[PDB]
């Protein structure tokens, strides 16, 4: 989610998220937790037979007989955590989600009640004011010629930088706004 | 702010041109693939794969998380048949022509079945339920002017 | 070995099913490095305009013109009349509309002969 | 009559000598009071008519229409106020004596005792609505929309004009009590055949038909939000009155020729719904949904039962409001937007929520939910055509499912989900927009209440 | 002055001064729901009186009181029926309502909207009573398109949730397929009949067709998510608890039914339609059992559950005996609303969880859940001198002692061996065993509004068979004698179904695992209905919409044949004549032509 993705997965992250996804869709076949716990040990002394296989070749020609298997015995209702993209509760509180720039448009007389809050968020703008211009030449002098080749940013580097384009990750509305 | 440039044109014939409508599009040239040259106007426009927004990655940080879409990406011919609230063509634990075959067997058997138990019901040792004057002649349609023919219920 | 899926236009094949992903070549990650930097310089070109404060609209999208644009305006310039638009057009929009005279026809021509035997049974057809 | 088309003429020295910031105010004052003094309109008889000289004539299907038409203009003036802000005095005089104009064509045009001064309005209306639609318009299209929308509208009302001028040769009148007391059948003959034809089809383009309805999309794509709303309330409306009242000389021929063009309409509701289902524009949307009610309407129409007349009449009433509805929402998200492409501002609700309980409203009376009187007019008509042949069910139950369907997609995609993120000047809704929106709202649910005021003659 | 009309026309009448009040300042506070509350109680206290009236003399009206359009020689009017299935199922409705809202006040209580939600609660209620009360059809149709746009709305509730509003839309969908139906019935009771008031209807159709009567098979198919159009009931689960449990469960489903317990007058006179009706039932029940007994949600469990007893009440009207229908759905109401009470506490207690694979060890760690949900179950099941029983027991003895389908028969004993199966599941799965839920409990009963709420509709499904069986008139002739094992079938059936099912239970503890057979598959993705169903058609739809319709005849043939080709005969036409060089030989040869050929042609 936060982190940016690359270009391709390589061999190892590929079998690590075969790994996990086995032992999830185990877990809800094997619904009693001193039945999945054997099961996962007998599922992982299976991965470990061949942790240490150097043939490239043999080892991509395994992983796939094992997702294929996957495939085959994969469970076709899955336990999802509710707050997941495939759970019951995955995008319940979008709705409440309002942004911050709408409080801009509010009623002077809106704005009378919570005077401490505005005061603040004054003080937030003048600093995104100010970050910015900053944080545009940072990047335009950090970037490489040609454009950027993978969407990761830097940090700040001196000492009253900000990181670059940080006000729409700083100012998320919440997990649970209301 | 868009030129005429930046606008879909006509079926691209040289390569040239080709590469012309890919890097318009914002994708390689050997990814872009326009439609078929036929009749119909889709001219100049990609051919993106036929898949579902709804099996595009949940987890990537899109620019639009609810449709899963990105700012400058092409976007495919038929976005609004696939938009999570619509058709979605995502993998299924069992082949599409086995669950066809599975449903439409099932189907078949219990409508078969049915018109056999037409064919042959179940029902009681009993002979037809007696009512009293002559079958509730006055109570079923009347027409008292008629004096119908006796029914007479036997004693057993 | 265990059965075979066999993927359709609805239920697609899997990705970790696919044979292409697991023929890696230096011209495959090299096109896979270059689709990644196309969508990054996508990106940062969106959230360079997103995170602005000065902005106060919407973002224009040139994809998103280029999609309702070829949607609805681009179609007939790139027109020709083919057999197979020829066909589909003659029957898609003329086939229906006398298969329905058809059917209205004879279910009227019925009606009315009906009427004129008598042996329709109109008894309480008072609204019409 | 004339105790409302006169003050409609003071309308314009009135806008014109009106101070420079007085303009909008003055005109909707004086269109609300004209309105509400055509509104003693609705008081019919049970016989023939209100007769009120030899030139014009009243009747309970056209006071519903006048009455329409007379609401319809404040409703007009408070949705062109807001994007003619930046332009000059004269201008905007000129837009609001190009609406007063159309609104005197068209009152003059329902009542219109003649039928060759019913021609004369009818096409008299043309002219306002294509300098509206060519003179402020958007985009560049709007040229060709005026264009398409002129030459569709004369390739089917020139030959009315002949077969009209025919008529009185042969008859020697064409006054509509005339006609309809001194009504002879028509014999199966060639000649008859194209009279019916002339006297069908210049009504028939401006439903429209759905072969002939290439110019609406156009026309009300590219017109301004006045444009669309007058287009799709009254202007619509006129081939309905025309055909309901010249369908009296065509007996019995229409039993004969009404078959293509009742297969037209049945197919062509079914089609456009279907097309409203993959659209990229809200208006193109509303227009198309627009063509299919019509449609709806011409079938009622070419049944000529009671039951299918009073289901026009409501239908006709009902369409008009929902549509100008449906317009207006979509101008007030465009004016924001300034794209007019449905998928582009999303989860408006959780942003406007008085404007998501507006949009729900015309939703649910653009789906026909009882007991609006747009659901009165579709039952109408749905059992006049189940007595004409029972298989007409199946289309009618079909277009019901569909409208539902596109009628929700629009809802659900513009109100609900999540809020575009790049979007950030969706202002708070202005009292004038949601004073438009009650205004159109507010009369549907009240005629609900007493419906045999928009049931039409044969009530 | 007799009293009867008044009190039943007060209760539909107070239930709307709430919805009055929606905007004045209590609707800005939070007494709103409680207010609400309230007011839905006094008017189940209210209804209890014409219920009494009715059981002590059978007291029946037509209370026509405002007269709206009239058609030429149709009337129509604001009429209400208040006969013996009116009074009878407006305080069940009532006080199942009233412990749904008492519910609410603790479930939905984080919820920014409550008072908003409380409010739609009502409105719904409202709508449903103008659909029960409804004397036409006009009325009645209006009751039942509004019931299904309020399920549109609390279906819907999450609205930045898409699965909820393809879930919506879905409903909205299938109930527009029943809509049809319902439109073409009244199309051909209007024409024929020259009516939409029951009483005419009645008098006139002495021999019912059979159009009018598939209509009405079609809208209460559609309504109560029959096979063909069952999958949108569970689909509907997305909305919050309380909505799950008051419209999709007891109430708002069971209108389907209700319609054809409406009209049972002319569905007796019809051979064919009582067929149909009695095989669709058939049929949903076993398919939905069948789904049922497999299923990990819990609230997609109960909501199976609900669809086969909708499809056992259809077989019940399909055997002709429509007031023991009615029974059974003023006893499922009971129960069915407290199975809901006890998933939704679950839910509510373990963080929103509704799997039943990470809910563990729960008998003794929130017992009154468990009593009230054991109770729920047995009255479910069919336990003798339960609520469920006296309606159950005499659904299976009526469809065994009838001229009926062999199969109809058969699936309906499976479906009530599968409904025991299922109930052991849940609560095998829920109960019994280890907890498996994380490591954080949270779990908590005491709140009296959970409480007081679960309790009286457990007072209700111990005790309301009994007191509703003997205080209703005896409707229809009783089954006096029956083969011993024959009058024992539903007992014998449900004894196997605990049995096997739990037998097959006991077996997941085994340290033995093996892949799943292809019946499971079936049976876990619902017969793979939703899925083909839910992907060839609509596609295939929307594809002609923009390929065909949109694109090929609007985009280009039309403008083809029409315009474009108007346009290009004038454009080279012009041309044509246009072009002269301007020589003026040229000119005058023409001129010369013409002037020959005049004379000539003339003359
Ligand atoms: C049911 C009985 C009601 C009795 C009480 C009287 C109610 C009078 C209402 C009159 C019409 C309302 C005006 C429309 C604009 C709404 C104004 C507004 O913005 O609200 C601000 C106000 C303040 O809220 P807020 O917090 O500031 O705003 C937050 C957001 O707006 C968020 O706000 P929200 O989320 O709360 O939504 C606003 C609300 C309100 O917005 C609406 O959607 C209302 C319009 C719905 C109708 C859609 C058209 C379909 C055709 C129906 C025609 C019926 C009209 C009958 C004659 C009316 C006379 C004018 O929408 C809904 O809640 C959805 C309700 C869906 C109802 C569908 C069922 C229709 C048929 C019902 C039976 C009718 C015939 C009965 C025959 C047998 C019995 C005699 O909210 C309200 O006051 C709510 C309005 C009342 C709810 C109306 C629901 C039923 C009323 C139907 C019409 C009258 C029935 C007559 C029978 C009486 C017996
Ligand atoms: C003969 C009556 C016994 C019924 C069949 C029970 C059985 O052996 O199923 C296991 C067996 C294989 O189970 P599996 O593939 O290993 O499931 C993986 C785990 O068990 C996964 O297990 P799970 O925890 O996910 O779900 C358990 C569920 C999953 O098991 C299923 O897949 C159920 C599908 C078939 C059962 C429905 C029968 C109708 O099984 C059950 O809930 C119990 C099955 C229902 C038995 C109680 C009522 C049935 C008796 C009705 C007929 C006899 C009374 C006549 C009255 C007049 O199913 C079959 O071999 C099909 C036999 C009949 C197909 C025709
Ligand atoms: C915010 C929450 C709610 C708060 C408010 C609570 C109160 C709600 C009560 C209001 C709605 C409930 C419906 C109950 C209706 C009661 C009044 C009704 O019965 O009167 C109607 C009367 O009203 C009229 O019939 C309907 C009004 C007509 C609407 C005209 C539109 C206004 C002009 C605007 C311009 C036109 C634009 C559209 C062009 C077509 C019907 O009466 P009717 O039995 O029949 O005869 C009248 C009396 N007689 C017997 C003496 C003759
Ligand atoms: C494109 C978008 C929509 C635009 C509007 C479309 C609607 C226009 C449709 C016109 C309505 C019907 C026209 C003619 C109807 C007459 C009945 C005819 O169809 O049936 C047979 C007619 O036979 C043949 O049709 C004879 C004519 C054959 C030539 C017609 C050309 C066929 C296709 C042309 C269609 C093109 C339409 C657009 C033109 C630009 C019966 O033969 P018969 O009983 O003995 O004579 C009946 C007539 N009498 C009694 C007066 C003598
Ligand atoms: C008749 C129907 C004709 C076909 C209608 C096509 C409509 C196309 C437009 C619909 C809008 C798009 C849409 O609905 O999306 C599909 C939407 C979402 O899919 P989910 O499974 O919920 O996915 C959730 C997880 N992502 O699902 C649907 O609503 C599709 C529903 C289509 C129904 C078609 C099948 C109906 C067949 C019924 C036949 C039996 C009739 C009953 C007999 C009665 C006898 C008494
Ligand atoms: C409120 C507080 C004030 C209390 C004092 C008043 C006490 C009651 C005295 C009222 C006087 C009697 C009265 O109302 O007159 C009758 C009058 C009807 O007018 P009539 O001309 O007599 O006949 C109708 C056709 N012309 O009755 C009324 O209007 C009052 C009650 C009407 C019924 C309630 C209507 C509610 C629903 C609104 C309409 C919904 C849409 C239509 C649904 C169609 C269904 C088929
Ligand atoms: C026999 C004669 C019959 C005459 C019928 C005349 C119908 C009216 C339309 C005539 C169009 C003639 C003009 C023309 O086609 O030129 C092509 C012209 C070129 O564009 P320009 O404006 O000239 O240049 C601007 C850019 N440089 O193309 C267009 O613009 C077309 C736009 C207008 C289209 C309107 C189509 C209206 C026709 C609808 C169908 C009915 C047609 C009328 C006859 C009905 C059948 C009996
Ligand atoms: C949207 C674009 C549509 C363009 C117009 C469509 C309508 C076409 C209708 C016909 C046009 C002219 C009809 C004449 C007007 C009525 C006059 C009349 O009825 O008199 C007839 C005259 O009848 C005619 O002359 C008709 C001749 C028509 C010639 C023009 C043909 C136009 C195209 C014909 C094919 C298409 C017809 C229907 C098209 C519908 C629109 C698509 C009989 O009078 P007499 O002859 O004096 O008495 C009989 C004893 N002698």
């Amino acid at each position: 989610a936060f982190s940016a993705p690359a270009a391709y997965l390589t061999h190892q992250q590929k079998v690590l998220r075969l790994y996990k996804r086995a032992l999830r869709h185990l877990e809800s076949w094997c619904v009693h937790r001193d039945k999945y716990r054997y099961f996962a040990c007998l599922m992982r002394a299976r991965f470990d037979e061949h942790k240490n296989e150097k043939d490239m070749v043999k080892a991509t020609q395994l992983l796939r007989q094992a997702e294929e298997e996957f495939w085959y015995g994969q469970h076709p209702q899955p336990y999802i955590f509710p707050e997941s993209p495939g759970g019951t509760s995955y995008e319940r509180y979008e709705c409440y989600k309002v942004p911050e720039w709408c409080l801009d448009d509010w009623h002077p007389s809106e704005k009378a009640m919570y005077p401490d809050y505005f005061a603040k968020r004054e003080q937030w703008k003048r600093l995104r004011r100010e970050s910015w211009e900053r944080e545009v030449k940072q990047l335009q002098e950090e970037t490489p010629p040609g454009g950027p080749r993978t969407e990761a940013l830097p940090p700040a580097r001196k000492e009253g930088d900000l990181p670059p384009l940080w006000w729409h990750i700083v100012t998320r509305p919440r997990e649970r706004p209301m | 702010h868009v030129t005429k440039d930046m606008f879909p044109g006509p079926y691209p014939k040289t390569p040239e041109e080709r590469a012309a409508a890919a890097k318009k599009y914002n994708m390689r040239v050997e990814d872009y693939e326009p439609y078929p040259d036929d009749g119909m106007g889709y001219g100049d426009y990609p051919k993106l794969p036929d898949r579902s927004q709804q099996e595009r990655d949940p987890w990537y940080d899109w620019d639009h998380p609810d449709l899963r879409l990105n700012w400058g990406e092409p976007i495919h011919w038929d976005l609004d048949m696939y938009i999570r609230n619509r058709v979605d063509t995502s993998p299924t634990p069992v082949s599409w022509n086995t669950m066809c075959k599975h449903l439409f067997g099932f189907v078949a058997f219990m409508l078969f079945m049915f018109w056999v138990g037409e064919i042959y019901p179940s029902y009681q040792p009993v002979g037809p339920k007696q009512y009293p004057y002559n079958d509730l002649y006055l109570e079923r349609g009347g027409d008292p002017t008629k004096e119908p023919e006796p029914v007479v219920h036997y004693e057993i | 070995s265990f059965p075979k899926y066999k993927p359709s236009r609805l239920a697609t094949l899997p990705a970790t099913l696919d044979p292409a992903e697991y023929d890696i070549s230096p011209e495959t990650r090299k096109a896979q490095a270059e689709r990644l930097a196309i969508r990054s310089r996508l990106k940062r070109e969106y959230l360079l305009q997103y995170n602005d404060p000065n902005r106060l609209g919407v973002i224009e999208d040139p994809a998103l013109i280029r999609w309702t644009y070829a949607r609805s305006a681009n179609i007939y310039p790139n027109f020709r009349p083919t057999p197979k638009t020829s066909l589909l057009g003659a029957l898609f929009g003329i086939g229906p509309l006398f298969f329905w005279y058809y059917v209205f026809k004879t279910d009227r021509d019925k009606k009315e002969k009906l009427i004129q035997e008598g042996k329709l049974d109109q008894t309480f057809n008072i609204s019409y | 009559m004339l105790k409302i088309i006169i003050p409609t003429t003071m309308l314009l020295p009135m806008t014109w000598m009106s101070k420079h910031n007085m303009i909008w105010i003055n005109a909707t004052v004086h269109s609300l009071l004209i309105s509400l003094i055509s509104l003693s309109l609705l008081n019919q008889l049970g016989e023939n008519s209100l007769n009120f000289s030899l030139t014009f004539f009243s009747d309970s299907l056209s006071a519903p229409l006048l009455v329409l038409t007379t609401w319809l203009l404040p409703l007009m003036l408070m949705a062109s106020q807001s994007h003619l802000s930046k332009e000059t005095t004269t201008r905007k005089k000129l837009y609001i004596t190009m609406l007063i104009l159309l609104q005197l064509f068209l009152i003059m045009t329902f009542t219109a005792t003649e039928l060759i001064l019913f021609y004369i309005l009818f096409e008299a209306t043309l002219v306002p609505t294509l300098i509206i639609i060519t003179r402020w318009g958007n985009q560049t299209e709007r040229l060709n929309a005026g264009l398409y929308f002129l030459f569709y509208t004369l390739a089917g009302s020139l030959p009315l004009l002949v077969a009209l001028v025919y008529i009185q040769n042969t008859t020697g009148s064409l006054n509509f009590l005339i006609i309809h007391y001194w009504s002879h059948p028509l014999s199966n003959s060639w000649s008859n055949i194209f009279m019916w034809l002339a006297c069908i089809m210049a009504f028939m383009v401006k439903m429209p038909l759905y072969g002939l309805h290439l110019w609406l999309p156009k026309a009300h794509v590219e017109a301004p939000i006045a444009g669309s709303m007058v287009l799709a309330a009254v202007l619509l409306k006129l081939g309905g009155y025309g055909m309901m009242r010249i369908t009296t000389i065509l007996n019995p021929l229409t039993n004969y020729m009404a078959y293509p063009f009742l297969m037209l309409s049945m197919w062509g509701m079914i089609m456009t719904s279907s097309i409203c289902l993959r659209q990229t524009d809200l208006k193109s949307l509303i227009a198309y949904s627009s063509v299919s009610h019509m449609a709806l309407v011409i079938v009622a129409i070419m049944i000529q039962t009671p039951w299918s007349f009073m289901g026009a009449t409501a239908l006709m009433i009902a369409h008009g409001l929902t549509s100008s509805m449906l317009f207006c929402l979509a101008n007030t998200n465009y004016e924001r937007v300034h794209s007019r492409t449905m998928i582009l501002a999303r989860g408006l609700q959780t942003l406007l929520p008085l404007m998501a309980t507006w949009w729900l409203v015309a939703s649910l009376t653009n789906l026909a939910l009882p007991p609006s009187i747009n659901l009165i007019g579709e039952l109408f008509i749905i059992t006049a055509s189940f007595s004409w042949s029972n298989i007409t069910i199946i289309l009618m139950g079909m277009n019901m499912m569909i409208t539902a369907l596109y009628s929700l997609y629009m809802l659900i995609t513009t109100q609900r989900g999540k809020y575009t993120h790049h979007i950030n000047n969706i202002k708070p809704s202005f009292t004038r927009e949601n004073a438009l929106m009650a205004l159109h709202i507010l009369p549907l649910l009240l005629l609900t209440l007493n419906p045999k005021m928009i049931l039409g003659p044969l009530y | 002055m007799n009293p009867f009309a008044s009190l039943t026309l007060t209760t539909l009448t107070i239930l709307t001064i709430p919805i009055m009040m929606s905007n004045s300042n209590i609707y800005k506070t939070n007494l709103y729901p409680n207010y609400v509350k309230t007011t839905v109680s006094y008017a189940f206290t209210l209804s209890l009186v014409p219920l009494l009236m009715f059981m002590h003399t059978g007291q029946e009206m037509i209370i026509s009181n405002w007269h709206w359009m009239t058609l030429q020689t149709v009337e129509l009017s604001l009429s209400f029926k208040m006969d013996y299935f009116s009074v009878m199922f407006i305080p069940v409705a009532l006080f199942v309502t009233w412990s749904i809202m008492e519910f609410s006040m603790w479930y939905m209580h984080s919820d920014p909207f409550i008072n908003r939600f409380f409010k739609y609660l009502l409105l719904f209620l409202i709508t449903m009573m103008i659909l029960v009360t409804a004397n036409n059809l006009f009325q009645l149709f209006i009751g039942w398109e509004g019931v299904g746009i309020m399920s549109f709305l609390l279906i819907g509730w999450w609205h930045g949730r898409t699965d909820a509003n393809t879930a919506a839309l879905q409903a909205i969908l299938y109930n527009r397929i029943g809509d049809i139906g319902f439109v073409l019935s009244m199309a051909w009771f209007l024409t024929h009949s020259n009516a939409w008031d029951l009483q005419q209807i009645f008098m006139l159709n002495n021999e019912c067709p059979n159009m009018p009567l598939i209509g009405l098979l079609l809208a209460a198919a559609g309504k109560s998510a029959q096979f063909g159009l069952h999958p949108w009931l569970p689909s509907a689960m997305e909305g919050p608890t309380p909505v799950s449990a008051l419209l999709h469960s007891s109430t708002m489903v069971v209108a389907g039914v209700f319609l054809l317990i409406r009209f049972y007058p002319l569905m007796e006179t019809n051979k064919l339609v009582q067929t149909m009706t009695l095989c669709l039932g058939a049929i949903t029940t076993l398919f939905t059992a069948l789904c049922a007994i497999t299923q990990n949600d819990i609230k997609k469990i109960v909501a199976f559950s609900t669809s086969s007893q909708l499809g056992l009440m259809m077989v019940t009207i399909g055997i002709n005996q429509p007031h023991l229908a009615f029974l059974h759905i003023c006893m499922h109401a009971f129960f069915k609303a407290m199975l809901f009470m006890c998933s939704g506490s679950i839910i509510h207690s373990l963080n929103d969880e509704q799997d039943i694979r990470k809910m563990g060890g729960l008998y003794k760690a929130m017992p009154f859940t468990t009593t009230a949900l054991i109770i729920g179950s047995l009255a479910l099941t069919g336990m003798p001198y339960l609520t469920g029983f006296y309606s159950k027991d005499l659904i299976i003895e009526a469809v065994n002692m009838s001229y009926t389908n062999a199969w109809a028969l058969l699936m309906t004993l499976i479906a009530t061996s599968l409904t025991a199966a299922y109930s052991t599941r849940i609560i095998f799965f829920a109960f019994l065993g280890k907890p498996r839920f994380p490591p954080l409990v949270l779990i908590n009963e005491n709140n009296p509004l959970l409480i007081n709420s679960i309790k009286r509709l457990l007072i209700g499904s111990i005790f309301a068979g009994f007191i509703i069986s003997n205080n209703i008139p005896p409707m229809t002739v009783p089954n006096t004698t029956m083969p011993l094992y024959m009058k024992m079938t539903a007992l014998i059936v449900t004894i196997m179904g605990f049995m096997l099912a739990l037998e097959l239970n006991n077996t997941t503890y085994y340290l033995k695992f093996k892949y799943p057979s292809q019946t499971y598959k079936f049976s876990n993705m619902l017969g793979y209905y939703p899925s083909i169903m839910h992907r060839l058609p609509t596609y295939h739809n929307l594809s002609m919409s923009q390929k065909s319709a949109s694109s090929l005849l609007d985009l280009i043939w039309l403008e083809t044949i029409l315009p474009k080709t108007t346009s290009f005969i004038q454009m080279k036409m012009s041309i044509m004549v246009s072009n002269q060089k301007g020589l003026i030989k040229l000119y005058f040869l023409s001129f010369l032509i013409t002037i020959m050929i005049s004379m000539t042609l003339f003359n």
